[PDB]
């Protein structure tokens, strides 16, 4: 289950935890959207040798499921984010945990919040292309997110 | 059939419903687990359901993960105990989700379109367990389902 958000430039893949059952359909979703690296935010379940044999490279930057990521997956989120966009501009960002409506979906949020837009604004972003993706306690921490223009250039 | 109704005059009648209304609730549904094995007893459960199109569950019934075909079963040979999942490992039907209020007309149309095949399943977003937001999938929709509607109300 994919959702494209796409905010000055920068396009993100919201998806959900692929399996080893349905993994073909879930690369060429990825390859549709210009997906070249996926980011898992959950724990690792599914094999990864199949998506790096398409060039899909995946990123391992899970945390505790419904809290709000630590300052070093904030950091290194950003860190990918910008290594990405600088490589090819038009090429998408696919994130997931296990549903994609929790800690991608923030994530996400924070990237959106930290290009311009309120909190607010990118949550609504976010929930109209993919229905009940943040909860009240990671919102919570949404809220009180400082930005810093950290995606500038 | 059923008098050759009018599609779109039914089809504008479908916009009053979603699939909801004529979902089959998945306590109702005939699915398979993903541990299973295609042994003789298995197959013939399978072929006397009525249904081509099985949904395969992991885990629980709600976690829907893909779909079985009477076509999948085809070339299987019962003794060999093949395990459901090397079959839908090769195969790798996908499986597509909506929600509930999902109006007819749209998933009608949808339906007729082939983007998605025609059997839709129905999730809804549970958040009240502490953690992430996830998926729960509670019935699944048909186009024969659609089309059973279309001719059970023929004016």
């Amino acid at each position: 289950m994919p959702a494209l958000i796409e905010y000055k430039g920068m396009k993100f893949l919201i998806t959900d935890r692929p399996s080893d059952i349905t993994i073909n359909h879930y690369i060429m979703e990825l390859k549709k959207n210009n997906v070249n690296t996926v980011v898992r935010v959950c724990e690792p379940s599914y094999n990864t040798d199949e998506l790096e044999t398409q060039g899909i490279t995946v990123k391992d930057l899970a945390f505790e499921d419904g809290t709000f990521p630590p300052q070093q997956v904030v950091d290194e989120w950003f860190e990918v984010l910008k290594d990405k966009y600088q490589q090819n501009p038009e090429a998408a960002v696919a994130v997931h945990c296990v549903a994609g409506l929790g800690r991608a979906p923030v994530l996400v949020a924070l990237a959106l919040i930290e290009l311009g837009l309120k909190y607010e604004a990118a949550v609504e972003m976010i929930r109209d292309k993919r229905r009940g993706a943040i909860n009240a306690k990671q919102l919570s921490f949404l809220e009180k997110y400082k930005p810093k223009a950290r995606l500038k250039h | 059939p059923l008098g050759s109704v009018n599609i779109i005059s039914g089809a504008l009648e479908l916009r009053k419903k979603t699939v909801a209304d004529v979902m089959t609730h998945i306590n109702d549904a005939f699915m398979l687990s993903l541990d299973a094995l295609l042994d003789f007893e298995t197959v013939s459960e399978i072929m006397n359901s009525g249904y081509s199109r099985i949904p395969v569950y992991d885990g629980d019934r709600k976690n829907i993960v893909t779909l079985l075909y009477i076509k999948d079963l085809a070339f299987v040979d019962t003794d060999d105990n093949t395990p459901l999942k090397t079959l839908c490992e090769f195969y790798q039907n996908p499986v597509h989700f909506v929600f509930e209020d999902y109006t007819l007309d749209i998933m009608f149309n949808q339906f007729k379109e082939g983007t998605i095949g025609h059997i839709a399943f129905v999730h809804r977003v549970n958040n009240e367990g502490d953690g992430d937001p996830f998926y729960e999938t509670v019935g699944l929709v048909t186009l024969e389902d659609v089309i059973e509607e279309l001719i059970q109300a023929e004016i």
